[PDB]
DNA sequence: CTAGTACCTAGCTTAAGCCTCAATAAAGCTTG
């Protein structure tokens, strides 16, 4: 599902000319334990990584002029039973993405309260009605301020997941090298087929610094990011792996002599000496 | 790409110290291919004691 | 902010000019008349 | 939100203690590999307005060869630490007979404090680290090979053996994560032991610049 | 360097083999005295090949080490590849 | 030429019967230099004025005559790319043309 | 008067310079 990995001559250019912005930066995140074994905990790790803004979960957004919060211009007995500005905000979410990413109105409201402080109060409907409503006021440049903060909060709020990683894939690998490999009590290799997950962005540091994520095997396919995170020697090995990947993808063979020499002369000065 | 690769490595050579140094005697590898061996005289083999 | 403004870079003009200013310069003082030339059905 | 912060601080402490063990400072195995439960019972599960707070969870260690040089680590409560919030640490630096220490900041340190850390560096060789950066031991990663810091006599032995001067070696910049992890000045070469798919093991030497 | 301290390979590399043969057959072409009794062959390159095989070429090779030093290897004294 | 954007060079679907799909130089002018199909003919141009007088006399209205009240339900007529007028009945004018 | 000829006048990428914005220490009030 994510074979836009841009192999061949473009990848050779992206490696030789060490580019800050590759066309397809991607992770190969591995999992530590029982999460690597079952799919549900793998999905739980997936949702904590996939970046999610509040646009992803809402159906539509509308603002009204309710003179009294007690009046409830919209017929909602939840606000009646729950209950200072007249200009309010109303957003409707959908159950689909809500239960796909396992959030709560309490979590969304506490995210809003942490991001914006006590400049606004969120009044959210309980997770019992068919409709998913939370109302927004402003506590005490009158309503266009609310319009602008609505736009800002929809654009970037990071309800779940981490930034710069837009979409993450999940699959069981078939190739033995990408599969986890162990040694049994009788000295076998016993190729294990555990869950892995690949991304389309790159952080390499907020990812490995996460619970149940294996910080021993997670490569990031990004030479500059590897230089920033792991250091020049890890850069040499990762660059060798990515440079051998494009050559051996065709099935052709190039002796390790030349790959080692290139990755050495490109990294013999302590910095990423792009060949330009 | 080929010309750009060549112009970055055109002076890298194996000295009589058996090490690999560029034009300014900066050491790139202590042995060529980190083994000191020619690439045209090797073969594919299988490690029997492995697995 | 507001978002999605419409500009119209014009020949022999160094910078882009918002289209409504172009219409007012063309001769339409009002706003309903200008919108009559862009959106043809006001019920949308 | 305190279980996540307690786990984060436990991993920070574990990575710092492993960093000290690799750097050469004396650490017991009990503190080297303690589970999260020992950290909970020894500090308190409540980083928000509770007893597992910074500043008296800091670590002091000493080198194996002689217990004279000592290395503190410091976790400031401030996200963006400043000069006034590091001059206190410098005053501790002076009131003790210690020489160097670490600072694991919460957010990015201010440029004025960075310039200070540059300025009193020869007197006190202290460096910084990030909260994010120390949640994983990068040396444990498969891409990072075995780095070993050479002593001066064996550096001279290496140079005399290979009949090459100090600047002809492959070099490494002091700002990259592995060299910053060990903690090493310029003009100090590092043994780097890595496996070779061609002939077994290969030893390379990177000098700090 | 002294004869005791010789760290270079005792094998005559392909480049030394090519250049020694060329520069010795050139000398034979300029009527230099041959070091090996020939059997009527007239080509200086074959004459130089015969001298190399018999290990009689009156030439030594100066191998410059990277540091700046050098070693004087006599053609008779190091192993020919072919 | 010598550009890495292959999109202009590619054989487009609208080349059917007007440009030879096979015939093109193999050098740095692939797809840029293209010959002409056999029955493909290139229009030479003529004045649109007779079409204009023919159009203005069936049931269509010029822009100056109508108001934009009735412009949404009807169809817009373009002649050489300039918006000439508006017609209520697209059918039986297409057939007439 | 005119002619002939001789002299005068498509995209990329990456550094790299240039434009603005947030801590911060001197400079001087400020009241304790």
């Amino acid at each position: 599902s994510a074979k836009n990995v841009t192999l061949g001559v473009p990848r050779l250019k992206e490696l030789i000319n060490i580019s800050k912005k590759p066309k397809t930066p991607s992770l190969t995140v591995f999992l530590l334990g029982q999460s690597a074994r079952d799919a549900e905990r793998a999905k739980d790790i997936l949702c904590r990584l996939e970046h999610t803004t509040l646009r992803k979960v809402t159906a539509n957004t509308a603002i009204y002029y309710d003179p009294n919060p007690q009046s409830t211009v919209v017929a909602e007995d939840q606000e009646w039973v729950n209950v200072i500005s007249p200009w309010l905000l109303r957003v409707e979410l959908d159950r689909k993405h809500m239960t796909d990413r396992k959030l709560t109105m309490e979590q969304i409201a506490e995210k809003i309260n942490a991001g914006f402080g006590d400049d606004l109060n969120c009044i959210f409907n309980d997770d019992n009605a068919e409709k998913l409503v939370l109302r927004i006021r402003i506590m005490n440049d009158d309503d266009v301020f609310l319009r602008c903060i609505e736009s800002n909060m929809l654009t970037d709020m990071t309800l779940q997941g981490i930034e710069q990683i837009s979409k993450v894939y999940m699959h069981l690998p078939q190739t033995d090298n990408k599969k986890k490999i162990i040694i049994t009590e009788d000295g076998e290799f016993k190729a294990l087929q555990e869950w892995i997950l690949e991304t389309d962005g790159v952080s390499l540091m907020r990812v490995l610094s996460e619970k149940d994520v294996d910080p021993v095997r997670t490569t990031s396919n990004d030479i500059v990011e590897i230089f920033t995170v792991l250091g020049i020697e890890a850069v040499r090995k990762a660059l060798e792996r990515e440079l051998y990947h494009v050559i051996s993808f065709d099935g052709s063979y190039v002796n390790y002599r030349h790959l080692a020499l290139l990755c050495d002369t490109m990294t013999c000065r302590g910095h990423l000496m792009a060949i330009t | 790409i080929q010309r750009r690769l060549i112009k970055s490595m055109e002076s890298v050579m194996v000295k009589y110290d058996a090490t690999v140094r560029n034009s300014i005697n900066q050491v790139v590898q202590l042995r060529y291919g980190e083994d000191g061996l020619a690439g045209e005289s090797v073969e594919f083999q299988n490690l029997a004691t492995l697995k | 902010a507001i978002g999605q403004r419409i500009v119209a870079t014009l020949p022999y003009i160094k910078q882009e000019v918002p289209i409504i200013i172009v219409f007012r310069a063309l001769g339409f003082v009002s706003d309903r008349d200008i919108l009559e030339h862009i959106i043809y059905d006001f019920e949308d | 939100d305190d279980e996540e912060e307690t786990y984060r601080l436990w991993k920070i402490r574990k990575t710092i203690m492993q960093l000290c063990h690799d750097r050469g400072y004396l650490v017991t195995q009990d503190e080297l590999d303690q589970t999260l439960e020992e950290f909970k019972a020894q500090f308190g599960d409540k980083p928000s307005e509770g007893r597992p707070r910074r500043t008296d969870l800091t670590v002091l260690v000493a080198h194996n060869d002689d217990p004279t040089d000592q290395m503190f680590v410091f976790f400031p409560e401030e996200p963006k630490v400043g000069i006034k919030t590091i001059k206190v640490y410098c005053q501790r630096m002076q009131e003790e007979n210690i020489t160097r220490a670490l600072i694991v900041v919460q957010q990015g340190m201010t440029p004025s404090a960075k310039q200070s850390l540059v300025d009193m560096a020869p007197k006190y060789i202290l460096e910084q680290f990030l909260q994010q950066e120390l949640l994983i031991n990068i040396t444990e990663h498969e891409l990072v090979p075995e780095h070993v810091v050479m002593t001066k006599e064996e550096v001279t032995e290496l140079l005399a053996r290979y009949k090459l001067r100090e600047n002809q070696l492959p070099r490494i910049q002091a700002g990259d994560p592995v060299a910053r992890y060990f903690g090493i000045k310029r003009g100090q070469v590092v043994k780097i032991i890595r496996p070779s798919e061609t002939a077994g093991r290969y030893i390379t030497y990177r000098l700090v610049q | 360097q002294a004869n005791q301290k010789r760290i270079t390979t005792p094998y005559m590399t392909k480049y030394e083999r090519a250049r020694v043969l060329g520069t010795r057959a050139l000398q034979i072409a300029m009527c230099a005295p041959v070091m090996v009794e020939l059997e009527g062959e007239t080509d200086p390159l074959l004459i130089a090949m015969k001298e190399l095989k018999a290990r009689k070429i009156p030439i030594i090779i100066r191998r410059y080490l990277p540091d700046g030093s050098y070693e004087d290897w006599g053609v008779d004294e190091l192993i020919i590849s072919d | 030429r010598d550009g890495k954007l292959a999109k202009p060079r590619q054989l487009h679907n609208t080349l059917w019967g007007m440009v030879c799909p096979a015939e093109t130089p193999e050098g740095h002018a692939v797809g840029l230099v293209k010959n002409l199909a056999l029955m493909a003919y290139i229009s030479v141009g003529s004045q649109p004025s007779p079409i204009l007088e023919f159009l203005e006399e069936w049931s269509m209205e010029n822009l100056e005559e109508i108001s934009p009240a009735a412009i949404a339900d009807a169809t817009k007529i373009f002649v050489n790319g300039c918006w000439v007028g508006i017609h209520k009945d697209p059918e039986q004018l297409m057939n007439t043309l």
